């Protein structure tokens, strides 16, 4: 059956990065078209796979991963790659199998006040493991005084608003990503496509 | 079937090409290290822009650039029979 | 620096292409199965063309074509940063 | 007369960072021993002063400069940088005639317990003029929703402490810094060297 | 530039060669049937010997038989401006 | 069964042959571009002559060198099993 | 039968280039000894056929054309040439197929009183068709004056002797030409010719 | 004085290339106005002389050489040159110490009909000596017969019309060439410019 | 005062100038073979005309090139200041 | 291949050059009186860079100017073929 | 006296010196942009170290290297006569 | 890479130094004072020899020493990355 891609690509609301939404795909087959739609891709992406042969893949679940972050930090939506964004709110395990896809949404997300609605983790004890996620929302204690739940100084509140204008640069403006993660039956090298 | 490949910079490439295809509704430029489990990556054009700009090419590395028409009706990727190893410098 | 092919026929391919270079005694064209490790064909033109044809590819295989500009001065030989695979 | 370098660069307590010690010294002839028994440095540099005829400068003052920063924090103490320190910290004038004097000063300020006494300015409305000075603690405003002055989600207390750690890199260590601002007597050709 | 050929028995070709590039790495001579759609052999010897022996040719068979200077920087195959046309 | 080629000049080659010929009255030396519509030429030498110089070739094109031994009891041509191709400089 | 080469080629007295002799010759064996007993040549050429394989070349006739020329102008007996001799004298074809046989003939034809009595056309009103011969002797009119049929200014006799002399250089000396065109009955490739 | 180059330059009859006018010009300043109007000019070639230093030649007197030739033919107006205009109508030497101005006449010397009245020597039985003239009209023995001063087979009238008209090749028309040639008191090297 | 040299060809060079003269009635562009006592040729652009194209160069010679612009009121030739040597191959 | 040259200052002078190498490492700018039995000025400049300034020519002398484009791999020079020659006056 | 500068890196020096003086307290390598208003940059070793080592220098610019001798007990700084002017590659 | 100074005597300067070029057909040395527009100075050493002396230098001024690999072919000086910069006795 086709991919519920509609629902990932087409969602009316995207999850802040640190609420990343996953969606359990059953063994479906990619309309490419739905896909395609959404051109310019600032990232399509794919790791151990070739991205015009998803439907060559032999897998059972697709997982698709979607939230909103900024721009420059797409970059760190790859393996192997640190910052606020890997560290603390999403991170690709380095044995990734799957495609990310981020186009702009500047159109959607932003808004001329400033969009906040959208938070990600600035501040974590540790690096988050791999598909991870965290939602806590403890405060942060960053120095040798105990916050005793207060807010202040080292006190941090863990999460922290984007601020998306459609004024800002374009490395600042709100993209959408979706991460598809494919778990492979064999081998990228075996075929199960569609007869 | 043509394909015509020009450097504007060594790490950015201009690509044009013609191939006998009936009703494409999308071209797709894939492009990526040679062998490596490096990163594959698309560039989508509609099916009526027959160039494209690849750009952000890490220097020094073989990239393997292929050209993919999509049929939606098929949904299918038909290969260009021509591809281009670029070396960045 | 720019690289023209076109397919004349599915085992014909004609050769264009523009190559910096400061002086230029031939261009050598090398071509062969993807695979490496098996014969090599190579055509030789003088630097004075900029086109070449590829004739008697065999059918179904993977070839790669790469252009070298050579100059006498030094036996320098330097590869045209773009190189072409073709599928019979 | 010999400077009051010795105060300067032997102080038990230096500053931190965003309430910077400036002295002023009346024109007094540098003793290179105090500045040379500090070595190993990080960076001596000097713009448009030679560091070694330091004496033959005519200053009616020399402004000292001091406070503790990461050691690589210390790329931001030259004109024209960027960055938390440079930006929210200390600014250095494009034009700055004078010399950055740092020294790692792990074995003094680092702690094993962590020492936290240090402060640096994390958040602020706008970048700092150079030489400006901010010791205020207003709550910044990250966010949409004003703070009344209670730290929370998008209110940040705008001081965070440094974490400094014998078993720090090299890189996180605390470098004590001295920024030696010259007044240049008019025209820098003049010679005043001591007899 | 030369090139030398000794035919000793009908079937095994002595080949001798001296060309002005200095770079060579390893000198490929290259044989096969005519045109023949049909395999062409490699034989590598070092840039250091300039003779080789092609042994095994079938008989009344038209082979050509090139001599390559092959330079590892990049892959190139120079063909030695004298080729071989044997028939055993 | 011996053949030694020489390019004297980008343009000049000096030949030696040797053919196991019982005798022979002239050696053919008979050269042209490989595969075209262009002339063939020979050049006759008496069979006491086992070298031969060709001369003024165009630059740039594969020319084909064959030696014909000439037996005047029955006129015939019998070729040299070694043949020559050269591409002029 | 064999072909009488001999006439041909043995022939005491040589066509002029205006005047040069047609033989046809019936199929017959080529004796190459006979040919070659004439060595060595300015050319021998072939065009479309291999001068080896002229026996096997099947045919109903080949055509004889015998004159002289200079050295020089041996040149221009080729397809598509251009020269005195090509334009005014003797038009070889473009798709010419047969051989052009040239010898030194300064023994035979050169005296030290200069042999005179070969011709050639100098002048013609337009270029020569392929294999035509042009015996007029009517005066070339080069002037925007009528001749009437006299020599003079601009009024030039067409035909002008060769000054051939043992002493002039190798390009200048006589040599006589053998053009050998095939009509032919078959193409070289076939198996046709003597058992 | 101001040379008589007008003269030379604007006349309305050129030479004729066997009948080629010399005007002798005593020591004379170059009005260049007069040579650059004509411009462009297929040659202004000048030998052992700077072209813009003509006014500083140290010279007594200047010989002006004027004669029609073809286009083709201005090639052969150099010194050390050969060709029928070279050898049988205007022979510089090796060593001349001048300048050779040549410019396209086809408006002025061509007719539609054909100008039949500029002549050129087509024989002459030894070459010219530098700057020698040869205007004789004697019928030219080619042939062993002597010619009886009457023309004929092998006895050419020498001077042959050249067609001029003003469709043909650019190479075909008419070009008026000036040659220059100085009597130099002095090596060029040498100044007498106007004072 | 400036100048601009393109080499179109190996034998031909396209020259561009701005000189600081007023009433420059001719542009006379020289070039010659260095030394040797070789040829110098003159080509004359009207001073409207501040191109010019040299052709013809023989293939492998060292030519020096020098604008002058001449005025008719002195009548006198003023050197650019800037000169070429090219190098044809 | 392009080489531009204006004459900012009687004494300084102002050189672009468009010099088709396939990859250049240095340029080398090299100056000096035209006696060439001279002192020689050199400017090194990174292959990027195909803008240069020379400054402080002796004022009344000919000076000759000559680009080199250099390239480590193979101690490769290559002579730009255009020279200039300035009269500094 | 003596100044060994070896290039080990093409942003990096290493210096070795001598100069004869009697108890020199610290050894001063000062080292910076030529020319344009700069940073002037020291490493200060102690007066038993002969050699130094200088890194991240900017590509492509030229810098100039100095060595100074301090005495404490005059509060004075020697020059080395000998100075270093390096480009980096 | 490097570059070796001795003040062998106030005025006698040694010079030793390493460059990776080969294609070095003269060393040339090249010593003049800082821009007092006095007379450059070149000491030419045969391309074997990587040492020279410096002598007859005035007392008490400033010198700029070069060392220029020379190549014949095409007059290239390709300056030596270091500099020597020497203030006499």
């Amino acid at each position: 059956n086709l991919c519920p891609f509609d629902e990932v690509f087409n969602a009316t609301r995207f999850a802040s990065v640190y609420a990343w939404n996953r969606k359990r795909i059953s063994n479906c087959v990619a309309d490419y078209s739905v896909l395609y739609n959404l051109a310019p891709f600032f990232t399509f992406k794919c790791y151990g796979v070739s991205p015009t042969k998803l439907n060559d893949l032999c897998f059972t679940n697709v997982y698709a991963d979607s939230f909103v972050i900024r721009g420059d930090e797409v970059r760190q939506i790859a393996p192997g790659q640190t910052g606020n964004i890997a560290d603390y709110n999403y991170k690709l395990p380095d044995d990734f199998t799957g495609c990310v896809i981020a186009w702009n949404s500047n159109k959607l997300d932003s808004k001329v006040s400033g969009n906040y609605n959208y938070l990600y983790r600035l501040f974590r004890k540790s690096n988050l493991k791999p598909f991870e996620r965290d939602i806590s929302t403890e405060i942060y204690q960053a120095g040798n005084k105990p916050c005793n739940g207060v807010a202040g100084f080292n006190c941090y509140f863990p999460l922290r608003s984007y601020s998306f204008r459609p004024t800002y640069g374009v490395g600042h403006q709100p993209y959408r990503v979706v991460v598809l993660s494919f778990e492979l039956l064999h081998a990228p090298a075996t075929v199960c496509g569609p007869k | 079937t043509k394909l015509e490949v020009v450097a504007a910079t060594p790490t950015s490439l201009l690509i044009s090409w013609r191939m006998p295809m009936f009703t494409v509704d999308f071209y797709v430029i894939q492009y990526g290290e040679t062998g490596g489990n490096s990163p594959v990556q698309v560039q989508v054009v509609p099916g009526s822009t027959r160039t494209a700009t690849i750009s952000g090419l890490k220097p020094g590395v073989d990239y393997t650039i292929t050209v993919y028409a999509y049929v939606q009706r098929d949904n299918l990727h038909y290969p260009h029979p021509i591809s281009i190893n670029y070396r960045t410098g």
